RNA sequence: GAGCCAGCGAGUACAACCUUGGCCGAGAGGUCUGGGUAAUCUUGUGAAACUCCGUCGUGCUGGGGAUAGAGCAUUGUAAUUAUUGCUCUUCAACGAGGAAUUCCUAGUAAGCGCAAGUCAUCAGCUUGCGUUGAUUACGUCCCUGCCCUUUGUACACACCGC
């Protein structure tokens, strides 16, 4: 911690990115569109825009505990400074990244 | 296992990998992105970075 | 009236100081004097040879009066210039440094340079009045 | 793969009490995060549990990313001895 | 009983700028309701950071160029005020984007 | 080198006669006029501004530019 | 006759302190790089290859050359205890043998050697 | 300053540490002439000399120029720091020095010879004829000696 | 010698960043100390080209600075196949460049330096920046390319065609 403010701010933008990547690597089965990140004090915010929202989930805190885990071990972070969430997506059709996903695969499974 | 398996790579074009290729060409260093450029280009979007003027 | 330091043309000021050390025989010798450049840029050392420091400590005072508070570097960045560095182009490399701090000291010395707080130094009141009998002798010479 | 068993069993027992793995794709780093072994040793030994299933591995930015399925998670739990109702990360601990 | 005055820096540091005015405006406004004395929001020089980088990969071709570049708005608001008030201006009025920052030290 | 750079008596003598006469001098009207050369010919116009004669007009370096009085 | 033509030398007296007076005073006695290098960490340098080039000079026929010290370290400096032994300086190719005298004092190995073979065709 | 008056015509192109000494001009000039000696160098030897840079000087003295010949001779004697030399560090433990005519001629061609006897990169290279510096040749300087 | 004015920037705490200010050193560069995570300190980055007074005067000259030799520095594990800097010394070609051909229409051209980029160390490069700041058009299809239209076509992998 401490550093100079805009190198502060292109460091978290970095993990934005880092965490979208990642997120499009592993919730592929999930249909995972976008992140938003929101940084308060204590606790920081990890909403997730999804299709699959209950796969997202688990079963009752599962995957995502794991994610959020996962994310803590990544940048060092303790347990509770980091809350996940993960939310329906407000028209999956006005979305692009959704699309994409979707168009993938139905193009794995072998349509026209 | 083995004794001798580095020389010092302390500083250069060996030692500043990437985040994301861990290449050594083209590696934009500027305030600490640490990126292969074309990388960055890629992602400058979601980094904050916008093409403006 | 108010005769001021800044109604003289500053090389005829300069110059004036100049004559005025020469005058004294009290600014005190380096020991470098014209086995020395002056820059690390210069090709060749001081035309004038004999004198030409006095002129230069002059030249310093009056950079000293005129702003804050001025040390070494900053004195060195001012009076360098460019290098014929070859069939390279010019950069800019800072003048000599030990010969600056030799000037500042000796002024110093004499009672015209005085030591500031924060960094580097500022001007003493026989120097300041020096100054401004040298700008007076100036202006009667203009007159 | 030439691993001192202890080390191993370090490893296991780490990835255990986590109920996941993060991991550098750092070769020739001496010692892990966490861990007291060699990072490529622990790298190894995720890709060795991936191969007889167990384990699911991402690559992504220089960073290996480890978790355990519940074949995996039961043969942790043998290899360590650990019987029921225990630690990983399937559930939670209290209220969090 | 302690009216204990600190005198408090808030920065607030960010890229998306119509947020971070609003965030500013929300901030006046509370410090109106406490009533309270400070100076108003000071802003700093725009820092704009640039990264030029060749469009190309492979640099084959035309030799062309990409200026992507971020802006970084700083504000100030120094409050000549107490302890507790800059802590309760620090509970309320956080919104995402904006780095809300806090001094504290005159 | 094509002369015009020694030093003598009678040079002197020819120059001196005389600063009267010419509308400006010139360190090149000087040279070549077939006189004294560049830094010489400087030094006699310097002279010649000793006790009246030629005026000045310009005070430049190299661009030194006199007249006839009076 | 007393003087032997005029002095092999680095900079002022004569041979006989030479043989005789280790490193430090070499270097001391040395250009700018050369003392640039003594300051700075001698390890593995002058270490294993200066202990084989003794040994050679022990274990010689006397009179003859001492054996051939093959070297990678061509960054070494020629200092005054191994004037007469051969180091074979590497190349990529073959460890060429360098014979160390009196006058090849205090500069690197590598500068005897020439990696590339030189050109043809028009001098 | 002063226009030289007097007869004068004192010697045109007059003959020192076997080289020739332009007449008029300057005194640094004619020492740069010379074989050996350069710009700077030879302001420093002036100064030494206490002669004006503004005199054309080939109406010198004879006693100014035995004490130049001097200066020129001996660096440690006389006040010059001894590291403002051509040559510096040379034989086995010793002193400073340097020649600037036939002298200093003679003193490279020794040094030249020591370089080749060596056999070092540098010295190769100059048997050669060819770069001794490093510089690149794939495209410059294409005719040589 | 003296005068002395910019704008883009960039810049470290797990590293070693920019680094003023003080002393040593002809320099380069050393040292102690700071200030700065930065409209705060470096930094008014008192950058150059410029302006003033003097020295050489149109001579391969003090223009020009190459190749050279030596030493002093620094970066790094390692500098010879000079990394770069500095100090002295060497003084080569070149008196505005033929056939050709590039760029340009206003704060432009050209000059001038700075600036970050790469970077342990290296700028003749580059993306920007400001400073100084013109000449000549403000047209045309002569050339060059391109575009259309009408024409002709044994071409359609399309003139490197058939
Ligand atoms: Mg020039
Ligand atoms: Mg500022
Ligand atoms: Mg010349
Ligand atoms: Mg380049």
């Amino acid at each position: 911690a401490i550093i100079s403010k805009k190198r502060k701010l292109v460091a978290d933008g970095v993990f934005y990115a880092e965490l979208n990547e990642f997120f499009t690597r592993e919730l592929a089965e999930e249909g995972y569109s976008g992140v938003e990140v929101r940084v308060t004090p204590t606790k920081t915010e990890i909403i997730i825009r999804a299709t699959k929202v209950q796969d997202v989930v688990g079963e009752n805190g599962r995957r995502i505990n794991e994610l959020t885990l996962l994310i803590e071990k990544r940048f060092k972070y303790k347990r509770g400074t980091i809350a996940l969430y993960a939310e329906r997506v407000h028209d999956r059709g006005l979305s692009a990244v959704a699309q994409a996903e979707s168009m993938k695969f139905k193009l794995l499974n072998g349509l026209a | 296992e083995n004794v001798w398996y580095s020389h010092p790579r302390k500083f250069g074009k060996g030692s500043r990998q990437c985040r994301i290729s861990g290449s050594h060409s083209g590696l934009i260093r500027k305030y600490g992105l640490n990126i292969d450029r074309q990388s960055f280009r890629e992602k400058a979007n979601d980094i904050g970075f916008y093409k403006y003027r | 009236p108010g005769v001021s330091v800044r109604d003289v043309p500053a090389q005829d000021f300069i110059n004036n100081y100049a004559s005025f050390l020469q005058r004294q025989g009290k600014l005190e010798v380096p020991g470098y004097v014209d086995i020395v450049k002056t820059s690390a840029g210069n090709e060749l050392p001081p035309q004038d040879s004999e004198g030409w420091f006095y002129k230069r400590a002059a030249s310093v005072a009056r950079h000293i009066y005129l702003r804050k508070q001025v040390g070494v570097g900053k004195l060195n960045k001012l009076y360098g210039g460019a290098k014929n560095r070859g069939v390279r182009p010019h950069k800019h490399v800072d003048a000599s440094g030990s010969i600056n701090r030799k000037v500042l000291q000796s002024l110093e010395k004499l009672g015209v340079v005085e030591i500031s707080p924060k960094g580097g130094r500022r001007i003493s009141d026989n120097g300041l009045r020096d100054l401004d009998r040298i700008a007076a002798a100036t202006l009667e010479d203009e007159e | 793969m030439l691993i001192p068993k202890e080390d191993r069993k370090k490893i296991y027992q780490h990835l255990f009490q986590e109920g996941v793995l993060v991991a550098k794709k750092d070769f020739n780093q001496p010692k892990h995060e966490e861990i007291d072994t060699k990072n490529l040793f622990v790298i190894k030994a995720l890709q060795s549990l991936t191969s007889k299933g167990f384990v699911k591995t991402q690559f992504s930015w220089q960073y290996y990313y480890y978790t355990l399925t519940e074949e995996g998670v039961v043969y942790l739990r043998e290899y360590l001895n650990l019987p029921e109702h225990i630690f990983p990360a399937t559930y939670l601990a209290g209220q969090s | 009983q302690e009216v204990v005055i600190h005198k408090i820096r808030i920065n607030l540091t960010s890229t998306k700028v119509k947020q971070l005015e609003n965030v500013s405006a929300n901030i006046i406004k509370n410090a109106e309701t406490f009533k309270l004395v400070k100076k108003g929001p000071v802003r700093l020089p725009t820092k704009v950071l640039k990264i030029s980088t060749r469009k190309t990969p492979n640099g084959e071709g035309s030799k062309t160029w990409d200026t992507y570049e971020m802006r970084i708005h700083k504000r100030y608001i120094d409050l000549e005020a107490p302890a507790h008030i800059v802590k309760r201006i620090t509970q309320i009025t956080i919104e995402p984007g904006v780095d809300v920052e806090v001094i504290i030290a005159a | 080198a094509k002369h015009a750079v020694v030093l003598d008596q009678d040079k002197f003598d020819r120059i001196m006669k005389e600063a009267p006469t010419y509308r400006y001098v010139s360190v090149s009207v000087l040279v070549d006029r077939f006189k004294l050369g560049g830094s010489l010919a400087r030094v006699a116009l310097r002279h010649l501004e000793n006790e009246g004669i030629i005026k000045p007009v310009s005070k430049h370096s190299k661009q030194a530019i006199y007249t006839r009085a009076t | 006759r007393k003087r032997s033509f005029k002095t092999y030398s680095y900079k002022g007296v004569d041979l006989e302190k030479l043989l005789e007076m280790p490193t430090e005073d070499f270097v001391k006695l040395a250009p700018a790089r050369v003392r640039r290098k003594f300051a700075r960490g001698l390890s593995e340098k002058p270490a294993g290859l200066m202990k084989k080039l003794r040994a050679a000079k022990l274990s010689a026929p006397e009179n003859e050359k001492p054996a051939v010290v093959r070297t990678h370290l061509r960054n070494m400096i020629i200092v005054p205890e191994m004037i007469g032994s051969v180091v074979g300086v590497y190349n990529g190719k073959v460890f060429n043998q360098v014979e160390i005298r009196p006058e090849m004092v205090g500069h690197y190995l590598g500068e005897f050697s020439i990696t590339y073979t030189p050109v043809r065709h028009g001098r | 300053s002063l226009v030289v008056q007097e007869q004068g015509s004192f010697q045109h192109i007059l003959r020192l540490l076997n080289t020739n000494v332009d007449g008029n001009i300057n005194v640094v000039y004619a020492l740069t002439t010379i074989r050996g000696v350069g710009r700077r160098y030879a302001n420093l030897v002036c100064k030494k000399a206490d002669v004006d840079l503004h005199k054309r000087a080939g109406e010198l003295t004879q006693e100014e120029l035995e004490r130049i010949v001097q200066i020129m001779q001996n660096p440690t004697h006389y006040k010059i720091p001894a590291w403002f030399l051509n040559r510096q560090k040379d034989v086995n433990d010793g002193k400073d020095y340097h020649s600037l005519a036939n002298n200093l001629e003679s003193k490279l061609r020794d040094d030249l010879e020591r370089l080749k006897k060596i056999r070092s990169h540098r010295g190769i290279r100059h048997f050669w004829g060819l770069r001794v510096r490093g510089q690149h040749t794939k495209t410059t300087g294409r005719r040589r000696a």
